[PDB]
């Protein structure tokens, strides 16, 4: 399947307390491979899954000099911000981006994005085509003139069409154990009482990897999608993945409901009943 | 490889 | 924009009294990004918390991973507790094992 890598950036003033919080997060697919954070004993670019010991010592001193000019950046971005939107000094905001690329199996370019926000609305971003940026609103607006009459999209797209997806690849080659490996999920069903005859039914599914799977309960053939109460995937802090889904039911009627999953390490869809 | 440059606002 | 973080509290595996495991604090769909997560062994902090999986939503919102290695007993409590700016009083989430 097609693969990802996403850079989630975060900057947090916080008046009194002295210069903003700031933090960089970069995934391979779901998983979580860097990290950065201002907040650090010594803050420095590092490993946050052991395929990144590939990486020699020239790597890390590189985006931990990155970083550090990126904080420099989301300052001045803030102190900004507080102009353009005639904001005082004493108040707490945030800057987040989101930066990435995906590639097909074949290892070619799918799409590229990034995205600013600002106290968690849209500021600006990138438009499919890579060449032109839209701004959310007016502040956004006079960004977006600075970043045109700079060519900053042509920087930008060069990184994401090369620099990117050249680098993905390589973290896919090193991490092929880890990232392209497959973890069936262990499927199982609970029981729970209730008033007035119904009992609550919820569905299980375990330590799989990719975190992409399809929980449904049915009934005689047909779903009950929305009558499910779900879970948004969650991660079980070992690089797999878990997830669960429930439904109410009559008493006693409990066998004529089940429980199917389906994901890419199950060949065949599981069905459970009890 | 991250993003080096963030252009200022 | 400000949203109450949704807590879940659960372990990696189906919880056995006396073999290791993994309980996990997720803490979701939260802003601002300013909150406080503590991980509780009945009532008394866990030492060694690693924070992990930090990202966000199409919305902007947050999403945090609190996790730890334990190993389950009979008598001990674990609970998630959780200040954010949204809430009047720490939210205090208790882990489910029959769940």
């Amino acid at each position: 399947g097609p693969h990802s890598l996403r850079y989630f950036v975060t900057a947090v003033s916080r008046p009194g307390l002295g210069e903003p919080r700031y933090m960089e997060v970069g995934y391979v697919d779901d998983t979580e491979f860097v990290r950065f954070d201002s907040d650090a004993e010594n803050p420095r670019y590092e490993p946050r899954a052991r395929w990144m010991e590939q990486e020699g010592p020239e790597y890390w001193e590189r985006e931990t000099q990155k970083a550090k000019g990126n904080e420099q950046s989301f300052r001045v971005d803030l102190r900004t911000l507080l102009g353009y939107y005639n904001q005082s000094k004493g108040g707490s905001h945030t800057i987040q981006v989101i930066s990435g690329c995906e590639v097909g199996s074949d290892g070619r370019l799918l799409r590229g994005y990034q995205q600013y926000a600002y106290d968690g609305c849209d500021y600006i971003a990138l438009n499919e085509d890579l060449k032109t940026w839209t701004a959310a609103d007016m502040a956004a607006l006079i960004t977006k003139h600075k970043w045109e009459q700079a060519g900053e999209a042509e920087r930008l797209r060069a990184y994401l069409e090369g620099t990117c997806v050249e680098w993905l690849r390589r973290y896919l080659k090193n991490g092929n154990a880890t990232l392209l490996r497959t973890d069936s999920p262990k499927a199982h069903v609970t029981h729970h009482s209730r008033p007035e005859d119904k009992v609550t039914l919820r569905c299980w599914a375990l330590g799989f990897y990719p975190a992409d799977i399809t929980l449904t309960w049915q009934l005689n053939g047909e779903e009950l999608i929305q009558d499910m109460e779900l879970v948004e995937t969650r991660p079980a802090g070992d690089g797999t993945f878990q997830k669960w889904a429930s439904v109410v039911v009559p008493l006693g009627k409990e066998q004529y409901y089940t429980c199917h999953v389906y994901h890419q390490g199950l060949p065949e869809p599981l069905t459970l009943r009890w | 490889f991250a993003p080096g440059n963030y252009p200022a606002f | 924009i400000q949203k109450t973080p949704q807590i879940q509290v659960y372990s990696r595996h189906p919880p056995e009294n006396g073999k290791p495991n993994i309980l996990n604090c997720y803490v979701t769909q939260f802003h601002p990004p300013h909150i406080e997560i503590q991980m509780l062994k009945n009532g008394k902090k866990i030492p060694k918390v690693e924070m992990s999986d930090m990202s966000f939503s199409k919305d902007w919102s947050f999403y945090i991973l609190a996790h730890t290695e334990f190993t389950p007993t009979e008598t001990d409590t674990y609970a998630c507790r959780v200040k954010h700016d949204s809430m009047a009083e720490p939210k205090t989430v208790y882990w489910d094992r029959d769940m």
